[PDB]
């Protein structure tokens, strides 16, 4: 995250951080006590799939104090839709291996209804965004859990005022044009989070852009209202053997 | 009242029904309150909110 601020430890309870070998990979979102939403560009690289471990309650890298839950990756679901390599549809659906207990420190999410998501959340101006990526391009990762607070743009206006993939239907722009502020590489998979009469629902996913705070563009963030009932049927669905599934979309 | 407007009144989810007609309902982890509108958390860790500052307006 470029440009943002700490996130009070606790603030931020639903973030995921993805490590492969003990390494960061990216973020993801816990939706209940099982399911994390992610990107699914995260994993076109991924060799060992059973060294994938998703960490709930996390906040200070560099220390453990016992809020922390580790788990190992039991599935990671991508749509029949996405191409790895490219941006189009980048969603990851992960169930984890055993559930985390839900505390003061890990709370999941709201998956909202897609006509709620539509019709209201889309109109939400600001919304946040967090993780422990790059504070700066080409600059070193946070250690930190950083948060920024990101404005939406409608596809048309997003187009006009930016100066190369199409912005599709499966995304949408938001942040800053100046180069102040953006999520950043190792942001990748986590939650874009819009607030609406005292609760906050999952509404985008860290997904890509020209660099990481490029003047004359915005982030681009999965739309994840096209994806609320492919979501929805995966979580009713028996687990199969072998953690990549990749599964029919729409 | 329609779901596209103002939400229907609703504080989460809206549907719209045959007539002038609307049901708002709620996630898991709320229920609905008799107002037909507020969801109330009925768990100790609902979706959404943020413990340590829903204490520190308790
Ligand atoms: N917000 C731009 C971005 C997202 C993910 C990775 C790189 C850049
Ligand atoms: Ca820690
Ligand atoms: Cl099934
Ligand atoms: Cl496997």
């Amino acid at each position: 995250i470029v440009g943002g601020k700490v996130c009070p430890k606790g603030e931020c309870p639903w973030q995921v951080l993805l490590l492969v070998n003990g390494a960061q990979l990216c973020g993801g979102t816990l939706i209940n006590t099982i399911w994390v939403v992610s990107a699914a560009h995260c994993f076109d690289k991924i060799k060992n799939w059973r060294n994938l471990i998703a960490v709930l309650g996390e906040h200070d890298l560099s220390e453990h104090d016992g809020d922390e839950q580790s788990r190992r990756v039991a599935q990671v679901i991508i749509p029949s839709t996405y191409v790895p390599g490219t941006t189009n549809h980048d969603i990851a659906l992960l169930r984890l291996h055993q559930p985390v207990v839900l505390t003061d420190h890990v709370v999941p999410l709201c998956l909202p209804e897609r006509t709620f998501s539509e019709r209201t959340l889309a109109f939400v101006r600001f919304s946040l965004v967090s993780g422990w990526g790059q504070l700066l391009d080409r600059g070193a990762t946070a250690l930190e859990l950083m948060v920024l607070n990101v404005p939406r743009l409608m596809t048309q206006d997003c187009l006009q005022q930016s100066r190369s993939p199409n912005i599709t239907e499966y995304m949408f722009c938001a942040g800053y044009s100046d180069g102040s502020k953006d999520s950043c590489k190792g942001d990748s998979g986590g939650p874009h989070a819009t607030h609406y009469r005292g609760t906050w629902y999952l509404t985008g996913i860290v997904s890509w852009g020209q660099g990481c705070a490029t003047v004359g563009h915005f982030g681009v963030y999965t739309r994840v209202s096209q994806y609320i009932e492919w979501l929805q049927k995966l979580m009713r669905s028996e687990p199969r053997p072998g953690v990549l599934l990749r599964a029919p979309f729409p | 009242l329609i779901c596209v407007n103002e939400n229907g009144g609703c504080e989460q989810y809206c549907s719209d029904h045959t007539g002038t007609k609307r049901s708002c309902r709620c996630h898991e982890g709320y229920s609905l309150l008799a107002d037909g509108v507020s969801c109330t958390p009925t768990v100790e860790y609902p979706c959404g909110k943020i413990p340590i500052l829903e204490k520190r307006n308790a």
